[PDB]
């Protein structure tokens, strides 16, 4: 009355979902470049990425001003002032959380906007009159530690090479600890970013490959030094997805990080599971810096497991050989248990498996 | 701020009359647009040979009668207090024009 259910399926669908930058963010990351605009037979390249990306600022080469200061305006010199609008009326920018609630009090529709959310479409909602101005908007970045919008005059993130930063303006995207506080943010930017797009870090866990019913390592990653998850977070940063053609968000977008050995392995290839692992932490190129979340889903497999046998003369039990309870797995051997599983995990691996992983971190079925 | 001549160049001959507009997209308030010869000296709407038009955001270069003298690169400058001394491009706030005399 009791056998294993023959459908393969994953229950981190759902939960990894926002960490598919290739199909939510859907461009660069490093360098965002995703959209083309043309404004009076003038073609542009502007960012289009639909998630936030926290840390994230520009870094100018030879020169000690913030690139959120406004351009320089009339007598003032070039290398003086950043890359933020002209602030002439103190009105289009910068902008602070009070005033832009208070300057969209009777916008009903805009007043259950998030913060983030409040900053990103009051600063694309802006275009001068009498001009095309097809689909340029300009970007922004939000300091959530100021409470303030920084409408962004500049589009462009990155203008190394052997010309500008040689015996002029150099610039590049980084992350460093004056950014920390900082939303990079597009004009495409998920007004639902919350719960489609990351933030914050996964404690206690690393991203994994889901084969079939248990969740496990990837194979093919680079390994780096990592002094701590700042430093992953900036290293799996610099060799994220890259628009200087369009990257569409395909790129070493992922990180896991070894606290105790101190590395950060970051890899190409999307996620679709999590390890519970006491000593990794689990960071993206669009995730915070420093914040971390150690709560890790363990009632998933227990949950998803319990929901099947209530939907059900026999039991048809999912093809889930994890569990915190190790009865509910009904492994025909005695189940492993995993010492640095916060969660108490018991795996089952006297089971014929209906996947594989092989190449470049690719889960193949062997036999349908 | 971007600007823009148009047209870009000048095939003019001697006599002919030949005008160049320049077009600012993106002027932000203190923003005004001012032509320079190719000596550098600033063309004021002034009622002689060659002059300067002002129409809306934009600004009108007129060579009326063209002599050989005339030849040279011309320049459109957006400049202002609170205007932007740069473009959205990383370029300068300026656009030239090189008008050629023949015959």
């Amino acid at each position: 009355t009791v056998e294993r259910s023959t459908r393969m399926s994953n229950p981190w669908k759902a939960f990894m979902e926002k960490y598919d930058i290739e199909r939510t963010h859907s461009s660069g990351v490093r360098v965002d470049l995703g959209e083309d605009a043309e404004v009076e037979n003038a073609k542009y390249r502007i960012p289009a990425g639909r998630c936030p990306v926290f840390g994230k600022g520009i870094v100018i080469e030879n020169s000690a001003v913030s690139f959120l200061k406004p351009v320089a305006t009339g007598d003032q010199r070039l290398k003086d002032g950043g890359f933020a609008f002209p602030n002439a009326n103190d009105h289009i920018s910068p902008m602070t959380l009070e005033n832009l609630k208070a300057r969209y009090k009777d916008n009903v529709e805009m007043m259950k906007l998030n913060d983030i959310a409040l900053c990103r479409t009051h600063a694309a909602s802006f275009v001068m009159a009498g001009d095309q101005n097809s689909n340029y908007r300009h970007p922004a970045v939000y300091d959530e530690k100021e409470k303030t919008c920084h409408m962004l005059y500049l589009s462009a993130q990155e203008n190394m090479g052997p010309r500008y930063c040689s015996p002029v303006f150099c610039f590049k995207p980084d992350k460093d600890e004056s950014f920390e506080n900082l939303v990079y943010l597009s004009k495409n930017v998920r007004n639902d970013w919350d719960k489609k797009c990351p933030r914050k870090n996964l404690g206690n866990a690393k991203f994994g490959l889901w084969v079939d019913g248990n969740c496990e390592e990837i194979p093919y990653v680079k390994e780096v030094e990592a002094k701590d998850l700042r430093e992953c977070n900036r290293i799996v940063f610099e060799a994220s997805a890259s628009d200087q053609f369009k990257s569409k968000g395909r790129g070493f977008n992922w990180a896991n990080f070894d606290s105790v050995k101190k590395k950060c392995y970051i890899f190409n290839t999307k996620p679709t599971c999590l390890i519970n692992d006491k000593n990794f932490i689990a960071t993206t190129a669009l995730s915070h810096p420093r914040e971390v979340d150690l709560e890790f889903p363990c009632s998933i497999y227990k949950d998803e497991i319990e929901r099947e046998i209530k939907k059900q003369e026999r039991i048809v039990l999912p093809r889930i050989f994890i569990s915190n309870d190790k009865e509910s797995i009904k492994c025909p051997c005695e189940p492993e248990h995993i010492s640095q599983s916060t969660c108490n995990f018991y795996v089952c691996n006297c089971v014929e498996k209906r996947a594989e992983i092989k190449e470049n971190n690719q889960v193949v079925i062997k036999e349908e | 701020l971007q600007v823009d001549i148009v047209p870009s160049q000048g095939e003019i001959s001697v006599g002919e009359s030949k005008f160049f507009l320049c077009q600012v997209a993106g002027m932000l308030p203190t923003c005004e647009i001012s032509w320079f010869s190719p000596n550098g000296e600033k063309l004021t709407p002034n009622q002689q040979r060659i002059s300067v038009v002002w129409n809306d955001d934009s600004s009108t270069l007129t060579i009326y009668n063209a002599n050989i003298d005339d030849a040279g690169i011309y320049k459109c400058v957006v400049h202002g207090p609170q205007c932007p001394r740069l473009t959205w491009s990383l370029g300068l706030p300026e656009a030239t024009v090189n008008v050629k005399i023949f015959q």
